[PDB]
C-alpha cells in the first residue's frame, strides 16, 4: 500500500481518540463470542463459560488492550508494517499455534466495536482507511504470501 | 445452521431495528461501494453512484426489504430467497463473492446505529443468519 | 445446496473412486500437513507426523471413511455428520477454517489418481458437496 | 516470499515441462464449469451453453493459453512479481471488471489440472511451491493489501 496523506491523517486521528481500555476488551470479548473457537487460546484466563463471563473477564480485557497497543507500532511506521510484525507473527504461529484466519476475524471485531463507539463519525472513508490498515497488519501476522 | 436460539435472537433484534431498515440499507450500500470499489460496477447503470445518491438510497430500501424477507423466511431461507437468488445469478450476474462483503457492511452499519442492541450475542446469531442468507442467495449460481 | 443432479454425480463418482478411499486419505492428509503447515499441530500428539508416517496412513482411512459416510448421508449432511462436528468442535478443537483446506487437498488427490473420472462436471458437484460437508462439520462450532 | 533455491528449481521444472496448449484450455474451461459465474467475462467467445461446448470452445482455449503464458513473466523474475503484474492487474480490474476473488478460483483450477497431468509426480512439495507461486501472482492481480 502506498498510503495517501488522508489515509495517514485518518489513521492517526482514530488512534489518537481511541480509548484502548474500552475498545480493546470489547473487541476481544466480541471475537470470543462471535467466533468462539478462538476461546481455545485463552483457556487459562479463568471464566469463559458464557457471554457475561467473557465480557467481564479481566484477563480477556488485559489481552484485548495488549492487542490494541500492538497496533501502535504499525501506526508509528505505516510504511514498514510487514517487517515490524515479523516477530509477533512468529510468536503467534510457532509458539501459540494461532490459525492465520483468526487475525481477520479479530480485526473485523475491532472494526465493529470501533464503529459502535464512533457512530456516524465512522464514515465510509474512515472505515476504508481503518480496514486497509488492519488488513496490512493481518497479512503480516498471518504470513500471507505476496 | 440456525438454531431455535439463533432464530429467536435474530427476530428479536429485527423487531428492534427494523424501523430503520431503509437507513441501514442506504448506509450499507454507500459503504460497500466506497470501501470495496470492485462492487461499484454493478450499479453503474444508475445516473448517480456518488456519495449521497438518491439511487443508492432507493436501492437501500430494497436491499433491507430483502433482509426483512429473509427474517420472515428464516426457517427456510433457500425457498424464501430463491427468486432473489435467480435474479442475482442470472439477470444481474453479481459475483457471489460479494454477498459476504455486503453482509459485513450491514453489520458495521447496525453497530453504528444500534450499539446497545447489537451485543456480541446478537452479533453471533445475526452473523450466522447472514451467512445463511448468502448461502441461499448462492443457490442458483452453480 | 445439492440438487438431485449433484447427488447423483457425487454418488456415481464415489462408486468409481471409493475403492481407493484409504490411499486418497493418506495422500490428502500428507499434503495438507506439508503444504499448510499450520495444520500439523493438530496431529502432533502422534509419535510420527513426518512424510510416510503410519499414523498419517491410518488416519487417512478414517478421514475418507468420514467422506463415505457423508456420501451415504448426502440427503441430510447436518444430521449425518453431527457427531463428527461435535468431535471436531468440542473434543479436538480444530479451527473450522481448516475444513476447506482439507477439501482442496482431497480434490487435488482425486485429480492425481483419477484424472479420467474427475471431469469438470464431476468436480463442480463434488466441490458443492465438500462445501456442504464443511458446513455440516461447522454445525457445532457456534 | 523469500524463495528457496529448491522452490525456484521446482517452479522452473514445472513450467519447462508444461504443455501450455493442453493445460491452459483445460484450466480455464474447468474454471468456467466449476465456477460458472466466471462465464460472464467471456460472453463473446461463442458457445458456452454446456460443459461440452465450453471444453471444446477454441476462444476459451486461446484464452487459457494466454493465461499460462501470462505466468511466464512471473517465472522469469520470481523476486519482482507484484510489480511485474501491476499493468495486468489494472487491465483486469479497471477495464474488465473481474472480481478479485476470481483469480484464486482460476488458480485452483490450474493446480487441479496440473495435478491430473502430473499424477504422482505432483508431490506435496511440488504442490506447495506451485501454489505459493500462484498465490503471489494472484495477490498482485487482485491488488491485495500488504
Ligand atoms: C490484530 C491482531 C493481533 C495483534 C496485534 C496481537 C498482538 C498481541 C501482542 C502485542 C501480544 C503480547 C506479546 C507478548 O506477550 O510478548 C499477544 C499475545 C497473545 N496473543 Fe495476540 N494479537 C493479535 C491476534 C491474536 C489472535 C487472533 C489470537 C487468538 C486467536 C491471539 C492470541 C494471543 C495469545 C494467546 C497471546 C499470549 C499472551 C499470554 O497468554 O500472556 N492474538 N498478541
Ligand atoms: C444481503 C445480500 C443482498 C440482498 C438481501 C439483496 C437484495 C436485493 C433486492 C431485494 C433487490 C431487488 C430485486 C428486484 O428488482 O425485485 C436487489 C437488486 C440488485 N442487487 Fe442485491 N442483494 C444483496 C446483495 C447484493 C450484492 C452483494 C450486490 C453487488 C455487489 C447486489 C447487486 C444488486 C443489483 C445490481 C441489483 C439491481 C438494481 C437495479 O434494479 O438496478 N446485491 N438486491
Ligand atoms: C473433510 C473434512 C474432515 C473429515 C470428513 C474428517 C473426518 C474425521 C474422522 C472420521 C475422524 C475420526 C473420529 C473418531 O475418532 O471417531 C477424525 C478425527 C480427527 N480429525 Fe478430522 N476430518 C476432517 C477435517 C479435519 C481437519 C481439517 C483437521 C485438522 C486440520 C482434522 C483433525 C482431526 C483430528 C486431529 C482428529 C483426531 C485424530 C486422533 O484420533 O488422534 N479433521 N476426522
Ligand atoms: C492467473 C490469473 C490470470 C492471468 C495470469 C491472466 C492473464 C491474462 C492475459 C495475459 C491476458 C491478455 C492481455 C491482453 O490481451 O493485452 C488476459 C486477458 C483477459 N483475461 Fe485474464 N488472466 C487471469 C485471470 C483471469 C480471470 C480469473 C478472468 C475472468 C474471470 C480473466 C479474464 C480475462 C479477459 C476477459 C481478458 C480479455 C481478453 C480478450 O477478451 O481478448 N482473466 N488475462
Ligand atoms: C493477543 N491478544
Ligand atoms: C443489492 N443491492
Ligand atoms: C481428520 N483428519
Ligand atoms: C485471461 N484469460
Amino acid at each position: 500500500v502506498e498510503w495517501t496523506d488522508k489515509e495517514r491523517s485518518i489513521i492517526s486521528d482514530i488512534f489518537s481518540h481511541m480509548d484502548y481500555d474500552d475498545i480493546g476488551p470489547k473487541a476481544l470479548s466480541r471475537c470470543l463470542i462471535v467466533y468462539p473457537w478462538t476461546q481455545r487460546h485463552f483457556s487459562g484466563f479463568g471464566n469463559l463459560y458464557n457471554a457475561e463471563a467473557i465480557i467481564g473477564n479481566a484477563n480477556v480485557a488485559a489481552h484485548g488492550i495488549k492487542v490494541l497497543h500492538g497496533l501502535d507500532r504499525g501506526v508509528k511506521n505505516m510504511d514498514n508494517i510487514a517487517a515490524t510484525y515479523a516477530d509477533l507473527s512468529t510468536l503467534h504461529s510457532e509458539k501459540l499455534h494461532v490459525d492465520p484466519d483468526n487475525f481477520k476475524l479479530l480485526s473485523d471485531c475491532i472494526t465493529i466495536v470501533l464503529a459502535a463507539k464512533m457512530g456516524h463519525a465512522f464514515t465510509a472513508e474512515t472505515q476504508g482507511a481503518f480496514q486497509k490498515f488492519l488488513a496490512v497488519v493481518v497479512s503480516a501476522l498471518g504470513k500471507q504470501y505476496h | 445452521s440456525l438454531s431455535d436460539k439463533d432464530k429467536a435472537a435474530v427476530r428479536a433484534l429485527w423487531s428492534k431495528i427494523g424501523k430503520s431498515a431503509d437507513a441501514i440499507g442506504n448506509d450499507a450500500l454507500s459503504r460497500m461501494i466506497v470501501v470495496y470499489p470492485q462492487t461499484k460496477t454493478y450499479f453503474s447503470h444508475w445516473p448517480d453512484v456518488t456519495p449521497g445518491s438518491p439511487h443508492i438510497k432507493a436501492h437501500g430500501k430494497k436491499v433491507m426489504g430483502g433482509i426483512a424477507l429473509a427474517v420472515s423466511k428464516i426457517d427456510d431461507l433457500k425457498t424464501g430467497l430463491m427468486e432473489l437468488s435467480e435474479q442475482h445469478a442470472y439477470k444481474l450476474r453479481v459475483d457471489p463473492a460479494n454477498f459476504k462483503i455486503l453482509n459485513h457492511c450491514i453489520l458495521v452499519v447496525i453497530s453504528t446505529m444500534f450499539p446497545k442492541e447489537f451485543t456480541p450475542e446478537a452479533h453471533v446469531s445475526l452473523d450466522k443468519f447472514l451467512s445463511g442468507v448468502a448461502l441461499a442467495l448462492a443457490e442458483r449460481y452453480r
